[PDB]
RNA sequence: CCGAUAGUGAACCAGUACCGUGAGGGAAAGGUGAAAAGCACCCCGGAAGGGGAGUGAAACAGUUCCUGAAACCGUGUGCCUA
RNA sequence: GUAUGAGUAGCGAAAGAAGGGUGAGAAUCCCUUCCACCGAAUAUCUAAGGUUUCCUGAGGAAGGCUCGUCCGCUCAGGGUU
């Protein structure tokens, strides 16, 4: 029956975009626990996309990862963006790997209004 | 003699009502224990305690020569301040009154 | 009146520092003078020549010392700029 | 919705000022009685 | 809507009687030695399952 | 004759603060100690605030500070209570 | 002056997320990227009115319907040709 986070639905699709994304680029983010606990699910859904590895499967990912660079190479000076990475480097590695990209590990209460906070990451 | 020390926090702005809910947790335990309850309490009394605390076993070991591991809580209570008079602007041209309260904090520590 | 009636003191700050470079001077005068009379004070007590004056008028500023409310003195703040041939003020030595 | 204090200085000098006060019989009898109180504010 | 008669202070004692807060549950980090809260990871030696983090 | 709710509205920066467009209405607020000798120095804390040490006749007189009642809020315990 | 109602009603139209920094302490302060809102205005001038609220350096007792390392708040200096 999935998650209602507080908010609508135009805006709960662009969350879990925002967190899906952040979680490809850095690897290793901090939230709440509901929240997490949701975008386990799509982060896992989206490198099993780019597990297939095909033109299909990469135009269905690009219709969900946000448009933002990782970072610059010398290749000469050529960005690489989020998809890029999810295709070359992230689905590589879990390749012998068949599910379970994500572990969620506990932290404790935030101080502002005591929510439960997580660190969520993918190895 | 003067088996025991304490410390006092005069007029702190927390209403007595919200930190005598935190200090009946520790009362009569040893103090490596309840500075652990003060820790993962997260209510916002936790952080004075904790610190009145600390300075009365401070002060019990450097004035009167006391053992830290052999130290329990024998007293802990709240008593009230003065208030600060306030006022919330309600409808229809008339306000309401508020009360800032505050307390005061005190903590024994003793040999068992 | 008299010359020195009209003329009270330098300022000294940050930007009166600034613009001494530029041969202007930033005094502090009565508050009936015109600028006519803040023209000929100076040149008269510095032996200079003046090109122009201009002229600022300050308000006073609500204090407070405890339970205690006032004001501060409305002052007038005069800029004068010298000519390029004449002599320069010294203001600090 | 319009409120009924709207301010302006010249009405407030040319009603309630000195002058005004000081151009009548009963203005002068307002300013007597305003020293005789000994408040600060005369007009 | 509106109370009838105010109320003595036994009455607001017994009440009160369950307005407490619980003890929080833990214990002692194997590494640390000192507390720590159960399926927590413990921020004094930053490990979980005996594996830094 | 009064002795700080009294005696002038005002024993204290009072026709002040505040209220009103204006005329106008109009408060609350006294006391460390004989003498600042107003707490050097050490410890906990970012600080506030405390515990020692010292001054003092007294600090349970520590910058609303002589005395400190009642309502009201707590901690401990002798007897009783589902 | 202090209680009961009671840790109850309320916290005053609205989209945020993550990563760095500072700091005794960060959902709330600074920086970056993505997202979203107004756009005959929620944009730009200028009268009335207010009267220092403007800038810089410090601060966190009270004020800010939470927090605050921040502020139209406190302190000290400046600023209107
Ligand atoms: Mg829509
Ligand atoms: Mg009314
Ligand atoms: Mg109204
Ligand atoms: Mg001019
Ligand atoms: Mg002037
Ligand atoms: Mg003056
Ligand atoms: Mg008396
Ligand atoms: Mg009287
Ligand atoms: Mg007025
Ligand atoms: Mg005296
Ligand atoms: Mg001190
Ligand atoms: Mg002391
Ligand atoms: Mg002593
Ligand atoms: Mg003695
Ligand atoms: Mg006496
Ligand atoms: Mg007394
Ligand atoms: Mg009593
Ligand atoms: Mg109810
Ligand atoms: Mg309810
Ligand atoms: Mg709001
Ligand atoms: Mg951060
Ligand atoms: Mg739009
Ligand atoms: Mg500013
Ligand atoms: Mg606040
Ligand atoms: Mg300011
Ligand atoms: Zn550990």
């Amino acid at each position: 029956g999935y998650r209602k986070l507080g908010r609508t639905s135009s805006q709960r699709k662009a969350l879990l975009r925002d967190l899906a994304t952040d979680l490809i680029v850095h690897e290793r983010i901090e939230t709440t626990e509901a929240r997490a606990k949701e975008i386990r699910k799509v982060v896992e859904k989206l490198i099993t996309s780019g597990k297939k590895g095909d033109l299909h499967a990469r135009r269905q990912a690009a219709a969900f990862i946000r448009h933002e660079v990782v970072e610059v190479v010398q290749v000469k000076n050529r960005p690489v963006y989020a998809l890029q990475k999810l295709f070359d480097d992230v689905a590589p590695r879990y390749a012998e790997r068949q599910g379970g990209y994500t572990r969620i590990l506990k932290k404790g209460p935030r101080r502002g209004d005591g929510a439960p906070m997580v660190i969520i990451e993918l190895v | 003699e003067v088996t025991s020390a304490k410390a006092v926090a005069k007029t702190v702005r927390i209403a007595p009502r919200k930190a005598r809910i935190v200090i009946d947790l520790i009362r009569g335990k040893q103090v490596g224990e309840a500075i652990a309850i003060l820790k993962y309490t997260p209510r916002s009394a936790s952080p004075i305690i904790e610190k009145v605390l600390k300075s009365a076993i401070a002060n019990a070991e450097h004035n009167y020569d006391l053992d830290i591991n052999n130290l329990v809580v024998e007293e802990a209570f709240v008593d009230e301040g003065p208030t600060l008079k306030r006022f919330r602007p309600r409808a229809q041209g008339r306000a309401s009154a508020i009360n800032k309260r505050t307390s005061h904090i005190t903590v024994v520590v003793s040999e068992v | 009146m008299d010359a020195r009636d009209i003329i009270k003191r330098p300022v000294v700050t940050e930007e009166s520092t600034s613009i001494l470079d530029d041969k202007k001077y930033t005094f502090e005068v009565d508050t009936r003078a015109t600028k006519t009379q803040v023209k000929y004070a100076i040149e008269e007590i510095f032996d200079v020549k003046v090109a122009k004056v201009n002229v600022m008028n300050y308000k006073g500023k609500l204090k407070r010392m405890g339970r205690y409310a006032g004001y501060t003195n409305k002052r007038r703040k005069a800029i004068v700029t010298v000519t390029a041939d004449s002599k320069e003020i010294q203001f600090f030595e | 919705m319009k409120r009924t204090y709207q301010p302006s200085k010249r009405k407030r000098k040319k009603v309630h000022g000195f002058r005004t006060r000081m151009s009548t019989k009963n203005g002068r009898r307002v300013l007597a009685s305003r020293r005789r109180k000994g408040r600060k504010v005369l007009s | 809507a509106v109370p009838f008669r105010r109320t003595s202070k036994a009455k607001k004692r017994k009440r009160r009687t369950h307005v407490k807060l619980q003890l929080p549950g833990m214990n002692e980090c194997s590494n640390c030695g000192e507390y720590r809260l159960s399926h927590h990871v413990c921020p004094e030696c930053g490990q979980y399952d005996g594996k830094d983090v």
